[PDB]
């Protein structure tokens, strides 16, 4: 368009495709943390980092859950934030009259001559 | 008593101007004075205590007056209001600092420093910004800030309604 | 929960008392909660086993009691001359209430008691005063809205808070000065916003919590002890000590995440000058932390001879260095935190 | 572009505090109503 | 008149309080202060109920600790000075004659004693403490009393934790 | 002025109490006794306000119950302190 | 009343701690206010409770009314000092005790 | 608080006859007076109870005092010695003015009333009960609710929440 519409600019028109990494990143970050923490545990205790994999599996399980649990909370959180902002724009159209897009041919800026 | 240094032209009402500064000068002077008389000097008696307060306050009067008059002198005669004007203002202030401190090097270096201070101060006065502007935003919590209630008393209905008048 | 069972009891009563304050509806209720905090904390602080604990107790009591006295008093005045808890505007009625609260939490001009305290306190007792005895007065400072007083506090909250830290050789006093500086950041952050202040305190709680919790573990009380504390490899001597730099919040240490958050929102308020000053002093804070880390960055120092083995609790050590590992690699959790929006 | 919009809206919404969101400070008459109820409960109760 | 005379007696005793340094002399001074303050709050109250209360808790029981532990005695008894007494008498009298002079009413509080309430007030014809102390026990403002008693219980757990340092 | 004629006396006494709290005394007992006088004045300000209020009056007990506990804690730590050092004298500080 | 941030179940003890409203003439004014504070929050409401806060404060605070009396009686004394009022006129008639 | 624009009654309006009776005088004739004139009082101080502005209750108040005046004039004419004695007991007998110390005179005074008007002494608490009465003033104040049209709104639970736009909309989407 040629019309700087705040609402339509904000509206979830889409065009946001998650990566193969986009959702998976948190699970393979928290689990990687917990696994590394268990290796950290054995490293300081002078125990084999491999040894006692029950600690590593449990750390992985808890972390994975939290990342998935918290990924969910964010997505709800972000959705609500958009809802309020769209609501406030709809509430005060007078405060945010839709603005018109122009082109450089209609403007005069000041440049910097290196010379 | 109640005047503003920076609410007038940069070359007018010297006396009112210095007063609007000297108040913000004396505040620091006596403020440090009560702060240190009880820590280091601890001079038993009231005249000795008057001495420490006098020793502390006078020099800061010297600093403010020296800065003000030199810079006021500039605009009166140099006829302009420039960053350089406050720079000579700061040079004079630290020259007074060296004079009282009886440390020639310490006064001169601070005089350069105070000139930088005045330079930045003039930049604020002339570029329409401020060091400690009031806040444009003051937040009180997440979006669910209204939803973080966990109380367990039943609330009977309200006496007010958002709905439009029905007359 | 240090030695006795009563530690659990007084901690519980303390929690209830402070929780009253943060949930208090009116100044009086907040004052009530504060005094209950005053009760519950004195016995923990005043261990009957040694001496130094007891002297800290009179100073803590003799200070907090006056703080509560003035706080309630100034409350009555404000909530007389305004006949309402939320005054229309901040006048002389209200600055006294902050001056009460600032002393209670140990802010810039009202701090001298706070270093003298540290001598008496043991580690986790100190820790507990460091973290939790500063919630309630700060959350109240939130309600009070006098810009300039907070600003003078923030100005002076780092100058002394770092210059003194340069001078101290007793770890007890360094933690005092370290926090007074950090307290400078909370106070500014609360002048700006509260949600960010909530976050920053929490990360500060976490960081200070892990820090002193290992010092408790190994009972390292003096810079000499740090240089002398045996470790088998003198490598975990260095891996564990990264957190001393997480104090300064340098990016790859997770202390940056809060400092970044405060800086971002603060400059969004456009108090650029204030940022410069606090952030100038931050370097002095990080300066003596390197002064601490001379013990571990280089390896294979000169050591005492008699020690052959070094030992510590399972529970404390097991908890401790999980918190450390997070202090090492915390940033990549950038996604996991969603409370900043 | 959207980020600049968000800040502007956040600027307005903080200046006016219209909307029950980040820049809001909900109050509560619940406790006053409750005390109002207790007063009602005991006025009718007065007298044996 | 009683009210402002009672101010005067409190002022004079307060001047006594800030001078005296012997612990008994100070503790004695508190004792008088308490009677005076009980009298004064009673006058401006609906009745003297609270005055009797805080008398027997504050003075009757709790100042016993202060005098008792301040039985250090200084190892020697008072050297009473008839001069501060005479000044106390002197300052009292012309304050007292001024009290005779001062404006009869405007120099008085405005609070509403049971008598200074209007006749129509149907509530005022109940037992003087009935309606005042009602909500100390009636819900939902009575649990705080439960907090008080447990606070006092916990206070004893604390005292036996501090007062039991190896003996 | 309302405060000058009504809330003035409580102020003058309260400030005098604090100054005596920061004066010079052989031991801390004079301090504890000083803050104790302040509590009575604190009660005085509190009651005249609670008297503005028809039934909120009862809050006296809440303040009194709390205040006596401060005093008890005050005497508690002092008395344990004599017992520790054989003295709680300010020269020990 | 300043808003507890957390609003946890232990605001449930002190929120109704001590109430202006009950059995108070000013209490009617408290309700006239506190409803609005609920409507406009605590910051816009504090902006838009001009009359509500004025009268609510005046009822309990008595500032405006009481200070009106203080000047009113001072002025009586002032004319006496100038000598306008003599031994008789210096005071008015006594209200019948059974009044007010 | 009162101003010259406010409305007040006339001196003449206030100027009506009053009882002039003592405490013992009233407290003696209380019971047999209460049931003769209670409608006067009931509607009188009912309007006072519901509505406090006394400017309107002046008329019914005049009725109340008149009605009591009428009763005692009847007492004056019919039973003087009996009533006076009962009054003399009720104060001389006790400093608390309790009916439980000269009931014999109370009985004989009741006899005289029984002979003159044949009225019955009301119950122990005939006036202690509630008074449910008829409406004569007929002025119920209006029950109303306030309306703040521009109150601060939030996000209703029905407002659609389209899934988020541009991830977390943060620096690098993360």
């Amino acid at each position: 368009s040629a019309v700087n519409d705040p609402l339509e600019l904000l509206t979830n028109k889409g065009t946001h495709e998650p990566s193969f990494l986009s959702p998976i990143w948190n699970p393979i970050a928290c689990g990687v943390a917990g696994v590394g923490a268990a290796i950290f545990i054995n490293w300081g205790f002078r125990k084999p980092v491999f040894s006692g994999i029950q600690k590593h599996i449990a750390f992985g399980a808890i972390g994975v859950g939290a990342g998935a649990y918290f990924d969910q909370k964010r997505n709800e959180y972000l959705a609500k934030r958009d809802a309020v902002l769209r609501h406030y724009i709809e509430l005060h159209p007078d405060d945010f009259p839709v603005k018109e897009r122009k082109t450089y041919g209609q403007v005069l800026e000041s440049w910097v001559p290196v010379r | 008593l109640r005047s503003k240094y920076y609410d007038h032209p940069d070359g007018e009402d010297a006396f009112g101007k210095i007063v609007a500064t000297n108040k913000y000068a004396v505040s620091a002077g006596v403020a440090w004075s009560m702060f240190d008389v009880l820590t280091l000097s601890k001079p038993q008696g009231y005249l000795p205590t008057l001495g420490r307060f006098a020793y502390n306050t006078g020099p800061l009067m010297g600093m403010a007056t020296a800065f003000t008059l030199t810079t006021l002198v500039a605009t009166n005669a140099r006829g302009k209001d420039d960053k350089i004007n406050y720079l000579i203002g700061g040079f004079a202030a630290g020259g007074v600092f060296g004079a009282w401190k009886h440390n020639h090097v310490a006064g001169l270096c601070a005089g350069l420093f105070l000139g930088i201070a005045g330079v930045i101060k003039k930049m604020s006065i002339e570029q329409g910004w401020e060091f400690f502007p009031n806040t444009p935003i003051k937040q009180y919590g997440g979006l669910n800030i209204a939803g973080n209630d966990w109380t367990i008393m039943a609330d009977p209905p309200k006496n007010w309604t958002t709905e439009k008048p029905k007359e | 929960m240090f030695n006795n069972s009563s530690k659990i009891l007084f901690i519980t009563i303390m929690i209830i008392g402070t929780l009253i304050t943060v949930t208090s509806n009116s100044w009086l209720g907040a004052w009530m909660g504060l005094e209950i905090n005053l009760l519950s904390f004195i016995p923990l602080l005043s261990d009957n086993n040694n001496l130094m604990s007891t002297e800290a107790s009179l100073k803590y009591f003799l200070t907090q009691v006056l703080a509560s006295t003035v706080l309630l008093f100034s409350s009555i005045l404000l909530m007389l001359k305004n006949n309402m808890n939320n005054e229309i505007n901040e006048s002389f009625t209200s600055m006294i209430i902050m001056s009460a609260l600032l002393l209670k939490s140990g802010a810039a001009p009202f701090h001298f008691w706070f270093p003298n305290m540290m001598e008496g306190l043991t580690w986790m007792n100190a820790l507990m005063l460091m973290t939790w005895q500063k919630i309630a007065p700060l959350m109240l400072i939130s309600y009070l809205n006098i810009k300039y007083l907070l600003l003078i506090s923030v100005i002076l909250s780092v100058i002394i808070g770092a210059i003194g830290g340069l001078n101290q050789t007793s770890l007890r006093k360094l933690m005092a000065f370290s926090s007074i500086n950090h307290l400078g950041w909370m106070l500014s952050s609360l002048m700006i916003s509260e949600s960010i202040w909530l976050i920053y305190f929490f990360f500060y709680s976490f960081l200070s919590f892990v820090l002193t919790f290992m010092f408790n573990i190994f009972k390292l009380f003096h810079l000499n002890q740090l240089f002398s504390w045996f470790v088998n490899s003198k490598i975990l001597k260095f891996t564990l000590f990264m957190n001393f730099l997480s104090l300064g919040g340098l990016p790859p240490f997770l202390g940056f995440l809060p400092k970044w958050l405060v800086i971002q929102q603060l400059t969004l308020c456009n108090q650029y000058f204030m940022l410069t000053l606090m952030m100038m002093s931050t370097l002095i804070t990080l300066f003596f932390y390197l002064r601490i880390c001379y013990s571990a960055f280089m390896m294979n120092y000169f050591e005492n001879n008699w020690i052959m083995k070094m030992n510590m609790n399972s529970i404390n050590y097991n908890m401790y260095m999980i918190m450390t590992f997070f202090s090492i690699f915390g940033l990549f959790l950038i996604s996991l935190f969603y409370f900043m929006f | 572009q959207i980020r600049l919009l968000e800040d502007e809206v956040r600027r307005k919404m903080s200046e006016r505090n219209d909307y029950q969101a980040y820049y809001y400070r909900p109050s509560v008459a619940k406790y006053h109503r409750i005390s109002k109820e207790a007063a009602d409960e005991l006025e009718a109760l007065r007298g044996d | 008149m009683i009210q402002l005379m009672l101010y005067s007696l409190i002022i004079t005793t307060s001047i006594i309080f800030l001078n005296m340094i012997h612990p008994l002399a100070l503790g004695l001074t508190l004792l008088i202060q308490t009677i005076f303050v009980c009298l004064l709050t009673g006058l401006m109250t609906k009745s003297f109920w609270y005055s009797y209360i805080l008398f027997l808790i504050f003075l009757g029981g709790m100042l016993v600790l202060f005098i008792y532990v301040t039985s250090l005695a200084s190892n020697e008894m008072f050297n009473l000075s008839m001069k501060l007494t005479l000044f106390s008498s002197l300052i009292l009298i012309f304050m007292l004659i001024l009290s005779f002079i001062m404006d009869k009413t405007s120099s008085s509080l405005f609070l509403m004693n049971n008598d200074m309430q209007s006749i129509i007030n149907m509530n005022s014809y109940f037992m003087e403490n009935s309606l005042s102390l009602n909500k100390l026990y009636n819900f939902p403002t009575n649990f705080i009393t439960i907090l008080l008693m447990n606070y006092l219980l916990i206070t004893l757990i604390v005292i036996v934790k501090i007062t039991k340092l190896f003996k | 002025m309302i405060m000058i004629l009504y809330w003035s006396l409580p102020m003058i006494l309260f400030i005098l109490g604090l100054f005596c709290f920061v004066s010079n005394r052989k031991h801390l007992l004079s301090m504890l006794l000083s803050l104790e006088f302040i509590v009575l004045m604190l009660f005085f300000m509190l009651f005249i306000y609670l008297n503005m209020l028809n039934y909120e009056s009862y809050f006296s007990m809440m303040f009194l119950t709390f205040s006596v506990c401060e005093g008890a804690l005050g005497l508690s730590i002092l008395v344990s302190m004599i017992r520790t050092h054989g003295n709680d004298y300010f020269q020990s500080f | 009343s300043l808003t507890p941030f957390l609003r946890l179940p232990l605001t449930d003890l002190t929120g109704c701690l001590i109430n202006h409203q009950t059995y108070d003439k000013c209490g009617k004014f408290e309700m006239k206010m506190m409803e609005c504070f609920e409507a406009y929050g605590l910051e816009r409401g504090k902006r838009e409770c001009a009359d509500l806060i004025s009268d609510f404060q005046e009822c309990v605070g008595m500032q405006k009314q009481l200070m009106r009396f203080h000047a009113m009686r001072n002025e009586r004394y002032k004319q006496w000092l100038k000598g306008e009022r003599k031994g008789q006129e210096f005071f008015a008639d006594p209200p019948r005790v059974d009044a007010y | 608080v009162i101003t010259n624009n406010t409305t007040l009654p006339e001196e003449s309006e206030l100027n009506v006859q009053e009882l002039n009776l003592s405490s013992a005088a009233l407290r003696a004739g209380a019971f047999h007076l209460g049931k003769q004139c209670e409608q006067a009082n009931n509607e009188f101080m009912l309007c006072r109870q519901e509505l406090d502005d006394p400017r309107a209750c002046l008329a019914e108040g005049k009725a109340v005092t008149s009605c009591a005046l009428d009763f005692f004039r009847k007492v004056k004419k019919t039973c003087h010695e009996e009533f006076t004695q009962y009054a003399t007991c009720l104060d001389k007998s006790s400093g608390t003015m309790a009916f439980s110390h000269c009931r014999k005179t109370q009985g004989v005074f009741d006899k005289c009333i029984k002979d003159n008007f044949d009225w019955d002494r009301p119950s122990y608490g005939y006036f202690s009960r509630a008074k449910v009465i008829q409406s004569a003033r007929e002025a119920p104040k209006k029950e109303e609710k306030v309306s703040y049209p521009d109150a601060t709104p939030g996000l209703p639970e029905d407002y659609p929440k389209p899934p988020a736009k541009y991830g977390s909309r943060f620096h690098w989407l993360e």
